[PDB]
């Protein structure tokens, strides 16, 4: 109760904690075929991979993003939020 | 890269034949094998080939209907047969690969019928077949 | 600020290098603020200029910080200014034809 | 048979220059990728040139070539007794919608 | 009454990951339906004079 918090949204680091948790969801799920990835040190070239590649079902579940020993997690509650600026209705989760 | 195939063959006028052509790396999408013979004293013939990434098929203009040709995803081979063995075919069979890494840097959407069969590279051994 | 001079039709490099190597998103832009290029993720994303069949980056320079801008087919009217949006180098390079 | 009308067979001094010109149509050559292979009689074929000016590893920088129009030729310096082998000219013909080979060229030294 | 919208299904894609082209399968036989909930917008403006 009473607390108002300066929420930011494009500065956060759990975005970072999901962008590099679905970058390695999509390296053991997706194995395509031939991969043309650059790797070079103006000239550059450009590298070739190929896996074993089957076809497989792909249906994305809920995936919670839970708090380690020792933090917790606010929640921004204010039902009209802005994304950044000061947030009233502020909860912990 | 390795390309192996299966040992010499001897045939008879209204058989069939089995000769396999099997890969080396991790599976068969990554190239575009080929099926080109030798008649001896002459050079060689494109008789049929597989791209298997867009699931085509190619023939020759002589060699249709009496040739299928079928790539087993599994163990990373592809096979070759052919019907009405007549004494013209004794020659020798040889598979040959090449890269399909070169059709991604066309522009966006390419041709999925078309054909990529260019600058062959991992030759196979050669399967030398004769008709009895 | 530079001065880059090209004539006509050759594609003229223009480059904003940032300093981490690790492609963070940047943009370009010009003296009315529109836009013209743009990282978006690991894509590219045009404007509605009137560069906009024309300009391209080179995407494999990315993971080394550097963000080019390659317009090919110089018409008369390319003499402009150009900034960068990498992190707050606005680094105004401007044209001639 | 040669559809790419390719010269049957070539003669020169070694360490000396020759060049196979096999000319096509307009439907093989300006349009379509040419490539070459080398075999000696009883041996299993290899490519010596490959997109109209390239060298794999392990092919020398003696071997070259050009892709004119409807001909494409082969720039070949450097002959020994090594190089005993038949050249034939392979690319893809949309017209037939096949890969057509040359009719085979083959090159001797003295 | 509905809104169409002319699709298609690639195989040479660009990966968001990193920068460089994927290739892949070729797509499965039968039918592949997906209902789904479009619950966002990304717009971008174009600020002219
Ligand atoms: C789409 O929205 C409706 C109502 O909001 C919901 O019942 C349905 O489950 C949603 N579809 C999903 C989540 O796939």
């Amino acid at each position: 109760e009473n607390v108002t918090e300066e929420f930011n949204m494009w500065k956060n680091n759990m975005v970072e904690q999901m962008h590099t948790d679905i970058i390695s969801l999509w390296d053991q799920s997706l194995k395509p075929c031939v991969k043309l990835t650059p790797l070079c040190v103006i000239n550059c070239n450009t590298s070739a991979i190929t896996q074993a590649c089957p076809k497989v079902s792909f249906e994305p579940i809920p995936i919670h993003y839970c708090a380690p020993a020792g933090f917790a997690i606010l929640k921004c509650k204010d039902k009209k939020f802005n994304g950044t600026g000061p947030c009233p209705s502020v909860s912990t989760v | 890269v390795q390309l192996v195939q299966s040992g010499a063959e001897v045939n008879k006028p209204g058989s069939s034949v089995k000769v396999s052509c099997q890969a080396s790396g991790a599976t068969l999408n990554s190239h575009a094998f080929s099926w080109v013979r030798q008649a001896p004293g002459q050079g060689l013939e494109w008789m049929a080939g597989i791209i298997p990434i867009f699931g085509s098929s190619h023939y020759a203009q002589k060699f249709r209907g009496r040739v299928t040709i079928s790539a087993d995803e599994s163990t990373r081979t592809v096979y070759l047969h052919l019907r009405g063995l007549r004494s013209d075919d004794t020659a020798v069979y040889y598979c040959a690969s090449n890269s399909i890494a070169g059709v991604a840097a066309a522009g966006d959407y390419a041709d999925y019928d078309g054909g990529y069969y260019y600058d062959m590279d991992v030759w196979g051994q050669g399967t030398t077949v004769t008709v009895s | 600020k530079k001065v880059v001079l090209g004539k006509k039709g050759d594609t003229v490099e223009l480059t904003c290098t940032a300093s981490q190597k690790k492609s963070i998103q940047f943009h370009w832009k010009n003296s009315n603020q529109i836009k013209i290029l743009g990282n978006q993720g690991s894509f590219l994303t045009k404007g509605p200029s009137k560069l906009n069949d024309r300009a391209d980056s080179r995407r494999s320079l990315w993971d080394q910080g550097n963000f080019p801008l390659i317009i090919k087919n110089l018409k008369i009217e390319d003499s402009d200014t150009y900034i960068c949006e990498v992190e707050d180098q606005k680094e105004e390079v401007q044209l001639l034809v | 048979q040669s559809i790419l009308t390719q010269p049957p067979s070539v003669s020169a001094a070694p360490g000396q220059k020759v060049t196979i010109s096999c000319s096509g149509s307009s439907s093989n050559i300006g349009n379509n990728d040419v490539s070459w292979y080398q075999q000696f009689p009883g041996t299993v074929p290899k490519l010596v040139i490959y997109e109209n000016n390239e060298r794999p590893s392990g092919i020398p920088d003696r071997f070259s070539g050009s892709k004119s129009g409807t001909s494409a030729t082969l720039g070949i310096t450097g002959l020994q007794t090594g190089d005993e082998a038949d050249y034939y000219c392979g690319t893809w013909d949309s017209s037939l919608s096949a890969v057509v080979f040359g009719g085979g060229s083959k090159v001797t030294v003295l | 009454d509905s809104i169409t919208l002319p699709c298609r299904i690639k195989q040479i894609i660009n990966m968001w990951q990193r920068i460089g082209q994927a290739m892949y399968a070729p797509p499965i036989q039968g039918v592949i339906r997906c209902v789904s909930n479009i619950t966002g917008l990304i717009l971008t403006r174009d600020g002219g004079s």
